[PDB]
């Protein structure tokens, strides 16, 4: 009388879909493991995102380049759709980006300092109709969603500065299905993310972070 | 550009200058917002839910 699961990255598949599995379980714990992984992993996963940038010639939001199809607040919007990954223990730092092409400026084209990572390669930041210089940054920061309540405006210090709100969190569906297999079952857990981080690794750590939540039942105690 | 007045305007005499600030904001929706439907339903938002 004794199960114990063992995790497996199984049934890849798609852009970034994956099928994660936990083979043995208690019979009639898999429906409880199933809606703690969705749930901490639809809330608490942290990531990093640009929170707070500055164009060249610009003063602020409502504001209009020379030779560029786009706009400063679209050029905001598009810089919100771009997938950044961070390693361990950096928590902050800087991006460049200084171009002097005639075409589409590609997120692609940030310098590819030490640390950073930029996954959504294609995703363009704005088109130049004719060829002149452009040049920003962009603080990347690591972070967590927090509700649109409880969000620091996170202060603003040169001139040009335009603060960026930052979606962290990169899950984007979770769904779960348990099958049984006599005196004993298997979580089949569908995850997809933004690819800025990996399934198993993922899972692992929303379950690291659902028992550090339970582990004071054990006690009874304050801490 | 210079026809004007020297001053833009006939300025509705006794007025020495005047000045227009031009402010703008984002706005985003919140509980109490107005929200409807085309075909004659409305509401107003009560809460905001947690994406899970």
């Amino acid at each position: 009388l004794e199960f114990v699961p063992n995790i497996q990255l199984k049934e890849d598949l798609g852009a970034f879909s994956y099928k994660v599995q936990l083979s043995p379980v208690e019979k009639g714990m898999a429906h409880i493991l199933g809606n703690s992984i969705r749930r901490v992993l639809l809330s608490s996963l942290s990531g990093a995102s640009i929170i707070k940038v500055n164009i060249a010639n610009v003063l602020h939001e409502y504001s209009t380049l020379e030779d560029v199809k786009e706009d400063v607040v679209e050029i905001v919007s598009n810089l919100k759709k771009v997938a950044i990954k961070l390693d361990t223990g950096i928590d902050r730092l800087d991006l460049e980006l200084s171009v002097n092409k005639s075409g589409v400026v590609s997120a692609g084209d940030f310098k590819t300092t030490q640390g950073v990572e930029i996954i959504n390669k294609d995703q363009p930041i704005a088109t130049l109709t004719n060829q002149r210089a452009f040049s920003l940054t962009a603080t990347v920061s690591v972070g967590r969603n927090v509700g649109i309540l409880s969000a620091i405006p996170t202060e603003l210090e040169r001139v040009g500065d335009i603060a960026v709100d930052a979606d962290f969190n990169p899950i984007k569906r979770v769904a779960f299905e348990v099958f049984d297999n006599g005196d004993s079952e298997t979580l089949e857990v569908f995850v997809k993310t933004n690819g800025t981080i990996e399934p198993l690794a993922a899972v692992t750590k929303a379950l690291e972070y659902f028992c550090e939540q339970i582990s004071v039942f054990v006690s009874l105690r304050v801490p | 550009k210079k026809k004007s007045i020297t001053q833009s305007n006939e300025l509705s005499p006794g007025v020495l200058k005047t000045v227009k600030v031009f402010v703008a904001i984002k706005k985003r929706i919140q509980p109490g917002d107005k929200m409807a439907g085309r075909h004659g339903n409305k509401g107003v938002v009560s809460r905001v839910l947690p994406v899970e």
